[PDB]
């Protein structure tokens, strides 16, 4: 039992930036990044729920 | 072993040292990633001649790392025509008792007012929050008043005191030791805090001037006005939450950081009075008042201190002056009048026996309700800190 | 994140080679420039230092001959005192570059916050060996009556590294084309004077007999403290190279709009990791002990705060640091632990709640921050 | 490899390696003992001369000796005062042996103090004066003297030294072992008597303790001394036998002073640093014929190397800047500290190193008084190439 | 088990093979002549010769008394209070020995089976009897008078002379035995009128003027030479040179009339005597002032409890006389108390009357055994 999105308790850490991260991106930047975009947030939606 | 019982190699040999590995890894990633935050949690002003215990609710926020206690009186006289004066320990008698009770309904620090005083002396290597007086032109100085008290209170006139208090939970700021977790919905966490009456805080001409504030020929009519008092919890947010829960250095968290009391009698002139170290503590530091029957003495009833072991009798055996002149390095002064220190912070006493180390007092004259008022600051831990549980709302 | 194990591996090479230098290298000070003056002519010179090795560094000794021609009255000496005899120093990189741009008295306080106690002055002792003020390493005279002259000395120290076992904000020297500078301005007769019921905030005397107190001299000394003899290897010198990358700066600044019982946030720069704050709250010319004000604060971006005390605890947290106080009216915040970087979290920001304010009411804001381009 | 330069280097490399590693090793197990060896009370009349034989146990780190002292003024009317050195003349000389005859110590009474206060940070066991209403303070005199013996008063005197053979509590560089058979170490201790601790009015007041114009009835009553021994205890145990940091207990750590005469106004006084030892602090004091000035008979104090550069050359407030940084005070009045702990004086580094003091004013008989406090050790020096 | 009993009949066999094969050899360590006023503490440095079996201490004296016309007298501990305290250590800086002077004259007593160096009066025509005057002190000085003393103290190291445990074998590496001795001055050995004569020597109205004029003392060391070596090096009982027997004296307070005062026996040692000195304020009584001693074991059991002249009399089964007033024996050698978890054996003293500053003075002796037990490696 291990997840490869599992950060943790989602109500915990939903909002805690990373380990090193002085300053965070955005998750998506036709002007930029799209399918990355919409990869980035089944990621994040894959963490919150576990797998 | 020659000197100590226990030799700091095969009392390491005691403990698990995978788990403290883990210790130190967790609390490394908890002082990287937190924050430290000073917050006012409680205020009151009271009049003692009703109500003098206060049982003060602490935050439930972050790790707890200690508290800070502001006390401010007002003393009025009320004599004809006689003046009181303040005696040795003064505005450090403001608070007779301070208890503390963890989260887990676990008492951590049980003292009196004076000696939490001396231990805020001695790990700051100075009196706590003084000025020093210097012979520079800029006017530094005694200009804000921190810790401050009059010297003499005449017939008909009113004093200002005021006094902090550090209490400590954590060791140091770098030492997460005796540390609480506090990020809970609820606790059995309170802060129980004994001030100065009118009776114990006023001592006629003759009265033992130990928890008194002001001694003198007036004293029968000084009354308190009132005692004010604030509260500052200082403590770590946003813990680094990892996976299951927060990252907790577990040790830590579950070793106590006390600074217990004690008063031992039964002196008699020109013999060694031991005084036992208790069994499975790690002493810090000792302190030692001197109650003569009443009278505070600058060493003159000493013949000398020491401290003893089981095997290999005395580590230390010194004159009062010299005893006195292993603390003036510590704290770039003596204590006050009575008053004797023994650090132990680079060796901790740690004996795994009871009488196996003992601190000896050898007087040279004693009257008839002498006492030996006895401070101590150590380490103990009897709990294990295994991880916790979470929510998951359906 | 795969980023942040270089960044901890150039920082492990960086302490490497920091103490090699530290180790291997001589502490040379020397005099770079002496000059007597009167300020009635000029009063704003320029210091050009010595280009060699690594400069970490200045000791300013600056000296006054302070006459009184008043027929009848006296003159007291002000709160900051002879702190204010340097009234800005300016400090340029070899790459013309401007590290430090404070004022007189906030890097004399700087001084002593460093130190952990007043800055060149002799502690009170009850020792019988005749230690104590023997040589006048900063000294003035408290009064200088109709018809007397004072003389007076203090000692700057401008730094460039942060410590003497810390290399960071330290400067490099030898480099062919250098413009290192050091620009310094001196009390004139017209700033260090003032008269009773004037702000004595940059004067040195005060009083009644204040308008024909003059100058007879000014004189200076720089001193450039640096590292001579540098590690030389194969491939060139060897240089903890991220630590002569980062600036160590001190700045002042003077902030206006103070309402009574109304929070004032000075917000800090997101481009520096900041160190201490000094506020000096002049309230018109008018300097108390705490008593015009209600708290003292750091707030976050959200509306946190995180040391929101009362002007007495305020004071109790810095007697634990300087193991005194500070003039009446100065307020000072450590952040030595854990710097305010204000970019990693949010937006802080220092406040100030005033209780009385009065007319021409300023708050004098005095920065001290490291700054790189990582 | 296969040059002895540098085959020397690299077994220096690995001796100083594991000499770090046994240190910490011993500074973790072993315990600190303090414990008394000798009590004497005297009178100086008769004889004021004594040598005290420590105990050979364990890893000795140096001595504390207290010195009590009672002096009565037999004069009529008049009084004296103290003197700028006060009780830290009540010792004239201490000297320390190894138990293989190597002198650790000849420090005066005055150098020994203020190598105390400048390896503390302040004056050595004094109490700082604070703004505090609990009665901190002077309560136990643990360094006292009165400042004036009026004519027919008496005054108590207590003074502390601390010699030191290790070089602090974190380093052991320059201690004793002491727990292997060997003969005995010596500790040779000079008190002041009835003819070198009262000056009359004019007189040099350089090693005297008071003086005034009642100083010529003026005598001692008793001294006494005592003297306690700091030492580690229970010494780790490794494979091989005991663990000991090996060439930090064969390194000497120092504590010389002397002298030098000669001193021409406005002409530089080189004083240089003679043998291969590495250098940590040092003592000027301007005897300037028995007056004693604070820098203004000075114009300035230098240190010179061999391509006679100055590294420093201050003023004599500049001089007392620097000092000021350090031990948070000045020095008494004609006391001069040099710190180089950070990078000691080595003359095979960059060459011959000496100290420079330009004078201003000079009187007769007046010298200089120097007090050194160095390292020494055994200088290995291998052949490179040719011996031709 | 038999590992323990195996080992200890190794032992056995090597002790009489060392007791019959070296030779006992006395020789003088050091002596010396002071004032006290000027020095009181000795520190003496012996040789490290053989297999250490205990120091012989002669302490000589002279007592001036410089008052007009009051005379001073003896105290009951009298000569005994001459030195005052005396610590051995060992060659690895252990401490051995840590007690006072009158404890150590008492249990030479106790060893002996008679007051320790002294001279029975016989009836024998043959003129036997103090002639050589070994421990010997003038009864009063009077006033202008002076009177010379001379006392001997064993400090024991081996048990007896047939049983060599708590020797030291000081043919090791590591460093020389110190015998630190603390004296008598004149601040100790001369009590006033009503004052506490516990540890002094004179007592009387002319006790402010009486001064020591010299103290001389000579250390002398019984060691065993020529020790018989085996196929494999010395041959040695590592048990018996492996066990320390100490001698150490303490101090309890806090008596109340007709209360059963209990001092516990700490310190899990083999305790072979106990002394017990019940100073009453200054006031030693010859019985009348104690209900009754006892040795109870854990509140659980007396097993001697006996009346202040029922306990006297099996002292004079012991040592043929009584000890002075005030001092209370308490033998133990053939069952050693040996408690094993602590708190398990206590000593009581049921007091009559007691009075200001009353005091319990303890003495112990007793075998222990030490750490880094290696056994000559």
């Amino acid at each position: 039992q291990v997840a490869s999105n599992w950060e943790g308790p989602p109500y915990m850490t939903y909002n805690q930036p990373q380990a090193g991260s002085v300053t965070l991106p955005v998750a998506g930047y036709i002007s930029s990044q799209l399918n990355n975009y919409a990869e980035s947030l089944n990621d994040y939606l894959a963490s919150q729920a576990g797998v | 072993a020659q000197v100590q019982q226990l030799t700091p190699a095969q009392q390491a040999a005691l403990r698990n040292q995978q788990a403290m590995a883990a210790n130190l890894q967790a609390r490394q990633i908890v002082l990287q990633q937190s924050y430290p935050v000073i917050q006012q949690v409680e205020t009151q002003t009271f009049d003692p001649a009703n109500r003098s215990v206060f049982d003060v609710t602490p935050a439930n926020v972050g790790i707890v790392k200690g508290f800070l206690v502001k006390v401010t009186a007002a003393i009025k006289n009320n004599h004809a025509t006689e003046a009181v004066a303040l005696t040795d320990f003064g505005p450090a008698n403001l608070v007779q008792r301070v208890i503390y009770y963890d989260p887990d309904n676990q008492r951590h620090t049980e003292t009196s007012g004076w000696h939490l005083h001396f231990v805020n002396t001695a790990k700051q290597g100075a009196p706590f929050l003084s000025s020093m007086v210097t012979d520079s032109p800029i006017k530094y100085g005694d200009v804000m008043n921190v810790i401050d008290a009059p010297a003499t209170i005449a017939a008909g006139a009113t004093g200002e005191l005021t006094m902090y208090y550090w209490v400590p939970l954590a060791y140091s700021e770098t030492d997460l030791t005796g540390a609480v977790l506090a990020n809970v919905p609820q606790s059995k966490q309170r802060l129980k805090l004994e001030f100065a009456n009118n009776n114990t805080a006023f001592a006629a001409v003759g009265a033992n001037p130990l928890e008194a504030i002001y001694q003198g020929a007036g004293a029968a009519d000084c009354e308190f006005e009132e005692i004010s008092y604030t509260v500052y919890q200082s403590y770590l947010d946003q813990l680094p939450v990892g996976q299951n829960g927060y990252i907790l250095p577990l040790i830590d968290l579950s070793t106590l950081y006390n600074l217990e009391n004690s008063a031992q009698a039964g002196l008699t002139p020109n013999v060694d009075f031991v005084v036992q170290y208790a069994n499975l503590y790690r002493y810090l530091s000792t302190i030692a008042v001197f109650d003569n029957g009443g009278s505070f003495n600058a060493g003159t009833d000493i013949n000398y201190l020491s401290q003893r072991t089981a095997n290999f009798s005395d580590t230390r055996k010194l004159d009062p002056k010299t005893w006195a002149a292993q603390t003036r390095r510590r704290i770039a002064t003596d204590f006050p009048k009575g008053v004797y220190y023994c650090d132990n912070r680079d060796k901790p006493i740690y004996t795994l026996q009871y009488g196996n180390v003992g601190f000896v007092v050898n007087p040279k004259t004693v009257n008839q309700n002498a006492r030996l008022l006895m401070g101590y600051e150590y380490f103990t831990s009897r709990t294990e800190l295994v991880n916790a549980g979470t929510i998951s709302t359906t």
